[PDB]
């Protein structure tokens, strides 16, 4: 009890310095700890004090809470796990069972990013859409409800998941959801902490015919939003979008809450609004009340969005020495790649910058703060291929970033990885258990062939693909330093009173860097990739640095043969935890992920072109693209379905592995269309066998370098004013 | 060097699957207290952690090698021939060795109370105990037989009748309840089938087609001996466990030369218990099953996972037809395996961990025994018997779902994952239904 | 300031003369002057919604880069680019809007 949140407001003045009550650690969401018993001069001797195994072969992205030495940890498929956070004990589990048919209508993964706690309670979100409090002590459930209201309009697909992290604010645990990428209307519910009783809701998108939800976003949306949404679009059947499924901060200094609202549903935006209108509270951040859920103040970041640019991104709390003079502000990095600082109380834009490249933008208006878009950029009104950069997954994703009072940096994991962007042919039409991004499939992806044209763009991907952490100055808004990496899609930040600060990298290393010039002292290989931000607590007095491991995402699931560029890696899903004095050590595992199998040498070259559009709209975003998974769900080209047409069919059309994740595809697709995927898929793994048994005939067993795209010699970090 | 003669000791007892048996469900490592069922009564695992008085702490060097080679306890009373002692009778001086050191100092002394065996008196006497090993029990030089003249093919045959002792579960057992063969020498009766235990069916491992290793290649054997998992059968039963707690820690070259050995035995008769296709029963399933029974509750309940053909998924869902465990003559383990599931983990060949789901509480027994009958004469099958609901129902009750334990201790590879419920409105059935 | 820096002024010649423009830069430049205000919702929808139909500014399967470039701050007339997002008084954003309205309105 001690009235928490009380205790979460302490926090951030030096209150509870060894516990890890709130998602990143405080209200504000600096991820800053004031414990001191590692530092630079010692963090060098650090050594894995223990791990523990989870259940699941997917990605981990969850923030583990530490209340006063018991460690609350989420996990794939929304599974929660109570450790000993001294020892690395199961203390007590929970699954709430999440259904396996509906793991298809989740954009990336079922991840789930963490809980919250409250008064001997623990609240978390499953992936289905079920709010679940806990008891913090013995594990039973308190109560469970369902956050997606069967009546409102919410569009015609309802494509809700929830794997973001509630907060409670004031006795009221928040949370949002996502399925943009699908179509769904994005709000934000507020529900009793005790009893589980809806407190209030916020939409973030006016309904289809300007009519009251009932809801305590009606005002704002049926006078000020509802004007900015064209005059008939997409945007009515599809939802609109504006899901809120990362960021959701409560400001006990300004007695707010601060909402990232999500990207448009479809991104097409002549498909989803006429190409007309701001489109208003998407694709920014929302102030409101926490008790009444009213609006205050709102800051649209990415108007007219066609890119998926998201205001997701954490959204952190500072106190900065704005024009000479003491001041509460927001700080920002969304997918845009600009970094905003905002007025926490009025909403007022102060200033904005790129941290990274950007070539949508010819920066921001210093009046409104508006984008100056450049005209070849609104892809979608030009009609023409757009090469962006940062692409759909932004310079910026759900990867934490922290901050540092004593350095007074945020240091932020970004990421480069461009997108082209081209209109959907024929004009919009939504899919069933598909992306309905309203853009054409045929266009992204890569290829392998011998096409002077496929080489080229090939090669220009892997050129300014790249990965590395700034070391952003907020006062003079430039970078104070840089970390560079192999490639994209690392752990997140986390700082400490000892100058150090903790990430996990892509290629399955933890490391430990000064926090002052970015000078590496800890390396620890982790026998996976690390997603997760790192937390750090105290238990019995000492400090340890924990973190969970796991190889998933949209990045691996979607990019495939080009997600290895930072290294080989396989999902060994676990967490681990390093003190001052450990002596654990991780027992080998088997690395050499999916094996390639000889195919059936037969196919047909008619159903080739429309077999692999087939894909590239059905199956592409989990299996990777062009046939080629990214190392944690099985490789189609290996598979044993893709030999006959009736297997084939009952895997894809019946959905035979639903209770794993393998839903049915006969409620978008004709059997025909699925012959073609299947001929697609024969003809890819006949052509590649050969390459892949080659690359993996070596010492170590596993694909080379050269075959994995890892780039040789250092790259430079992108910037502004080039790539 | 100690550390080194502890791992070997450790690796010796993984490769007699000394862990599977002498634990207790849920309970600590070698610590006993497993239930094994008995044609006289219950017997239970003792432990053998290096407690020195519950376990085996006090044994010397001399008494264990008693224990295993002739089944002789500190006490001196014969141990049941739940013990492989016949079979470990051929442990190498070097291996009993290097176990007696792993389980003196590599294993956690535990202090459970050995559980006597709930026999009557009048049976539970321990004195006839040696006269059965007199009486069935040959003397066996302990090691490798001088006899073999490839080495591999060697180390096989002592892998297979020494700490590896598949002739206890794939031997057909006598009056005595003996096997009739100890090797290949014995006759046609080594490794050929046997009795269901635990209600699960060893079948054989001979050269004949229709129920051996006939139509299995030595890199079939090798793969599911490491995985369990090939793309025409999937382990399950017995075998799972055994593969989960010893098979799959065995190293690439013991794997191979077990295969070879299996794969260089003197050849066997076949049998008439496989036929040949000729679609009638692909033609009864694509109709719609039109009055069969087990046909309709194959099309309802099983023909999205093994398809009409009953030829499956590669690597994804075994083969029913032509599957040697669906083609032997007792139908126990079907049954068994038709009623409770299984789940298997994924691996390197054979990605998307799979789950058979227990089908004893959504179909009833007259459903089951009807679809263990369609599946027993269908697609060119010849098992020959009828099951009626009645055994489907002794099944029912005596019968458990495996433990998948195994496959999530001390292994490189990917833990068992359980499957997500299907959903509100799921059905096995086709659209049509 | 000399706070945290702003950012740098934009470049490009602002201007309110719209001669030349030609339908659907217009209309982008009313899809630009009807969201961020600066004219209305009320008189500025009727000339975005009317000379984007009777032009064809988006038609939905079609490019006319002149929209986008105008729902920018940009215009070209009399072959000279002007900018919008320039004027930072946004006093002159204002009645540079309306003179695009009153510069529609013999168009549509
Ligand atoms: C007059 O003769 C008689 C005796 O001899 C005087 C005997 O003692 C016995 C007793 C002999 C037996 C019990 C037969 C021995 C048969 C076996 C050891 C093979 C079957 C056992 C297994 C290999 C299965 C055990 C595996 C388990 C339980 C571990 C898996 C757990 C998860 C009998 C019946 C008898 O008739
Ligand atoms: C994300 C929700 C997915 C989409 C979209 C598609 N698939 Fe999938 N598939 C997914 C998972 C998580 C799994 C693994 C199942 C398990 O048991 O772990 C699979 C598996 C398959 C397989 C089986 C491969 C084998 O076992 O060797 C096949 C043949 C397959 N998927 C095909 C397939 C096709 C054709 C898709 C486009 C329509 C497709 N999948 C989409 C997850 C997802
Ligand atoms: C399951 C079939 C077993 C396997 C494999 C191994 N053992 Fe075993 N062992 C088993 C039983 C059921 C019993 C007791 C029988 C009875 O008469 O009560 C035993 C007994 C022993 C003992 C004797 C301990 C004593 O009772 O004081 C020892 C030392 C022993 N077993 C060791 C041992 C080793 C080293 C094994 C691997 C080679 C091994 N056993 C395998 C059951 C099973
Ligand atoms: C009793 C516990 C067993 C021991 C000891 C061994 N095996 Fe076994 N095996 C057992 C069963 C109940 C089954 C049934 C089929 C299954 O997959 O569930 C099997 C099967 C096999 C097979 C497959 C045969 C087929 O599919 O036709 C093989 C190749 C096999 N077993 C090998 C094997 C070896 C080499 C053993 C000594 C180490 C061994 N088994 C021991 C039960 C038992
Ligand atoms: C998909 C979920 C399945 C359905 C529906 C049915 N079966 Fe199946 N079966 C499936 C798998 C993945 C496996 C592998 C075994 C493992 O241990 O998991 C099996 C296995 C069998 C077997 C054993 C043969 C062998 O393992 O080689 C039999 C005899 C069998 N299945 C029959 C069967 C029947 C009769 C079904 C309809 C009731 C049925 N299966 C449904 C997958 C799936
Ligand atoms: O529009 C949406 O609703 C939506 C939702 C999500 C999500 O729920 O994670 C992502 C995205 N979009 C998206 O564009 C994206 O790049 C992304 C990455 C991830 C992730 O978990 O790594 N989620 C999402
Ligand atoms: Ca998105």
């Amino acid at each position: 009890q001690e009235d928490t949140g009380t205790a979460i407001t302490s926090s951030d003045n030096g209150g509870h310095p060894g516990d890890w009550l709130s998602y990143g650690r405080s209200y504000s969401e600096q991820r800053y700890s004031p414990l001191d018993q590692i530092n630079t001069e010692n963090v060098g001797k650090l050594k894995l004090a223990w791990h523990y195994d989870l259940d699941t072969n997917r990605g981990q992205e969850g923030t583990p809470l530490i209340v006063n030495g018991v460690m609350y940890a989420t996990t794939n498929w929304s599974k929660m796990k109570a450790l000993d956070a001294a020892t690395g004990k199961l203390l007590w589990s929970y699954d709430p069972k999440v259904p396996g048919n509906i793991a298809d209508r989740g954009c990336c993964d079922t991840v789930s990013r963490g809980a919250a706690y409250w008064n001997g309670k623990v609240y978390f979100g499953t992936f289905d859409g079920r709010l679940i409090a806990l008891d913090a002590k013995t594990g039973k459930l308190v109560w469970s409800v369902y956050t997606i209201p069967k009546e409102a309009q919410l569009g015609h697909q309802r494509s809700y998941t929830v794997d973001g992290a509630p907060r409670i604010a004031k006795g009221k645990v928040l949370i949002g959801n996502g399925g943009a990428e699908f179509g769904a209307r994005g709000f934000v519910s507020a529900f009793d902490a005790e009893t589980g009783k809806l407190d209030w809701r916020f939409f973030t998108v006016p309904n289809p015919e300007n009519k009251p939800d009932g809801a305590a976003s009606d005002d704002i949306l049926m006078s000020k939003a509802y004007p900015t949404w064209g005059k008939n679009g997409a945007w009515k059947q599809q939802g609109g979008g504006g899901t809120v499924w990362d960021s959701l901060v409560y400001d006990p200094v300004t007695d707010l809450v601060y909402l990232g609202v999500g990207n448009g549903s479809p991104w097409n935006y002549k498909f989803r609004s006429e190409g007309k209108g701001d489109n208003l509270f998407l694709g920014s951040i929302v102030a409101i009340n926490p008790d009444t859920g009213k609006y205050v103040w709102h800051f649209q970041e990415t108007p007219m969005d066609e890119w998926d640019y998201t205001s997701v991104q954490q959204i952190m709390t500072l106190d900065m020495p704005v024009n000479g003079e003491m001041r509460h502000v927001i700080v920002h990095a969304p997918k845009n790649g600009f970094f905003y600082i905002i007025d926490a109380k009025t909403g007022k834009f102060i200033t904005g910058k790129p941290y990274t490249y950007e070539n949508w933008a010819n920066g921001l208006d210093p009046v409104t703060g508006r984008p100056n878009y450049v005209p070849d950029a609104l892809w979608t009104l030009t009609g023409k291929p757009w090469l962006g950069i940062p692409g759909e997954l932004g310079g910026h994703n759900f990867a934490a970033m922290a901050y540092s009072p004593k350095t007074k940096l945020v240091y932020i994991p970004a990421q480069q990885i461009p997108l082209l962007y081209d209109g959907q042919k024929g004009g919009f039409k939504a899919y069933h258990d598909a992306w309905n991004l309203g853009l054409d499939m045929n266009k992204i992806g890569l290829f392998d062939d011998n096409d002077p044209e496929h080489v080229a763009a090939k090669k220009d991907f892997l050129k300014v693909l790249k990965g590395w952490t700034v070391a952003w100055d907020p006062e003079k808004m430039a970078p104070a330093f840089t970390i560079n990496h192999k490639g994209p899609w690392n752990g997140g930040l986390l700082a400490t009173a000892g100058n150090v600060i903790f990430q996990g990298l892509a290629n399955g290393e933890f490391h430990a860097y000064d926090a002052t010039n970015g000078n590496d002292l800890y390396s620890f290989p982790a026998q996976s990739a690390i997603i997760a931000p790192p937390v750090t607590y105290t238990a019995n007095g000492k400090q340890y640095v924990a973190v969970e491991v796991g190889w998933g995402g949209i990045y691996p699931f979607l990019y495939g043969g080009v997600a290895r560029t930072s290294g080989w890696t396989v999902n060994h899903s676990r967490v681990i935890a390093f003190s001052l004095d450990g002596k654990d050590s991780l027992p080998p595992k088997n690395e050499l992920g999916f094996t390639p199998v000889k195919p059936v040498p037969t196919y047909d070259e008619a159903r080739q072109k429309d077999g692999y559009f087939m894909y590239q709209t059905f199956c592409s975003a989990c299996h990777g693209d062009n046939a080629i998974s990214g190392g944690v769900l099985p490789d189609l080209r290996w598979s044993g379905a893709p030999r006959g047409r009736e297997s084939f069919y009952k895997l894809v059309g019946r959905g035979a592995l639903t209770a794993y994740g393998m839903d049915r595809f006969d409620t978008s697709m004709t059997p025909e269309q699925i012959e073609d995927i299947r001929n697609f898929i024969v003809k890819r793994a006949n052509e590649s066998y050969d390459d892949e048994v080659k690359a993996r005939e070596n010492s170590t067993g596993v694909p080379n370098d050269q075959f994995l795209n890892v780039p040789q010699s250092t790259a430079d970090v992108p910037t502004a004013d080039h790539p | 060097a100690d550390e080194a003669l502890i791992k070997r000791g450790e690796y010796v007892a993984r490769l007699s699957d000394c862990i599977a048996c002498h634990t207790a469900l849920h309970g600590q490592p070698y610590a006993g207290g497993l239930e094994i069922k008995s044609p006289i009564g219950t017997i239970y695992s003792t432990n053998i952690t290096p407690d020195p008085e519950h376990g085996i702490g006090n044994y010397t060097l001399e008494d264990f090698t008693k224990a295993l080679r002739k089944g002789i306890r500190k006490d001196g009373a014969t141990v049941y021939p739940a013990m492989p002692y016949p079979e470990f009778a051929r442990l190498s001086d070097d291996d009993i060795r290097a176990m007696y050191a792993f389980f003196m100092h590599g294993v956690k002394p535990v202090a459970l109370q050995n559980k006597a065996p709930d026999i009557s008196w009048p049976l539970s006497m321990r004195w006839p105990l040696g006269m059965w090993r007199a009486m069935f029990v040959p003397s066996m030089t302990p090691g490798v037989d001088k006899s073999i003249s490839d080495p591999e093919v060697a180390r096989g045959e002592y892998l297979v009748n020494g700490p590896g002792h598949c002739g206890e579960c794939h031997t057909p057992r006598g009056f005595g309840m003996q096997v009739k063969a100890y090797g290949t020498a014995g006759g046609n009766a080594y490794l050929a089938g046997g009795a269901p235990i635990d209600n699960w069916i060893a079948p054989s491992l001979r050269s004949n087609s229709d129920t051996g290793l006939g139509r299995w290649s030595e890199d079939d054997i090798v793969t599911f001996l490491k995985s369990g998992r090939i793309d025409h059968s999937a382990v399950f039963g017995g075998m799972a466990d055994v593969v989960a707690y010893s098979t799959q820690h065995w190293s690439d070259d013991d794997l191979r030369a077990t295969a070879k050995y299996l794969k260089s035995m003197p050849a066997v008769p076949e049998g008439k218990n496989l036929g040949q296709d000729d679609g009638q029963t692909t033609a009864l399933l694509n109709k719609g099953g039109q009055g069969n029974a087990g046909a309709e509750v194959y099309l309802h309940n099983c023909a999205i996972c093994h398809m009409n053909d009953g030829t499956g998924v590669n690597r994804m869902f075994p083969p029913l037809a032509g599957n040697p465990v669906v083609i032997t003559d007792d139908p126990t383990s079907l049954a068994n395996v038709v009623a409770f599931g299984g789940i298997l983990p994924p691996t390197n060949s054979a990605p998307s961990a799979v789950a058979m789901p227990g089908f004893k509480n959504h179909l009833s027994d007259q459903e089951m025994a009807d679809v263990v009958n369609f599946m027993r004469k269908g697609w060119g099958n010849n098992a020959p018997g009828t099951v009626s609901a009645s055994d489907i129902q002794k099944l029912r009750t005596t019968g458990a779902p495996v433990s998948t334990a195994g496959w999530n201790v001390s292994s490189k590879g990917w833990m068992a994952y359980m499957p997500q419920p299907y959903g509100e409105d799921w059905t096995f059935s086709p659209q049509t239904h | 300031e000399q706070s945290p820096p702003p950012p740098p002024a934009v470049q490009g010649t602002p201007g309110k003369d719209f001669t030349g423009v030609s339908p659907a830069n217009l209309a982008g430049i009313m899809n630009y002057c009807v969201e961020q205000q600066y004219v209305s919702y009320d008189e500025g929808n009727p000339v975005l919604y009317g000379l984007s139909e009777k032009y064809k500014a988006t038609e939905q399967t079609v490019g006319n880069f002149d929209y986008a470039l105008g729902t920018a701050g940009y215009f070209d007339s009399n072959g000279k680019r002007f900018y919008l997002v320039a004027y930072t008084n946004e006093d002159d954003r204002r009645a540079a809007c309306h003179a695009a309205v009153k510069a529609a309105q013999p168009m549509l």
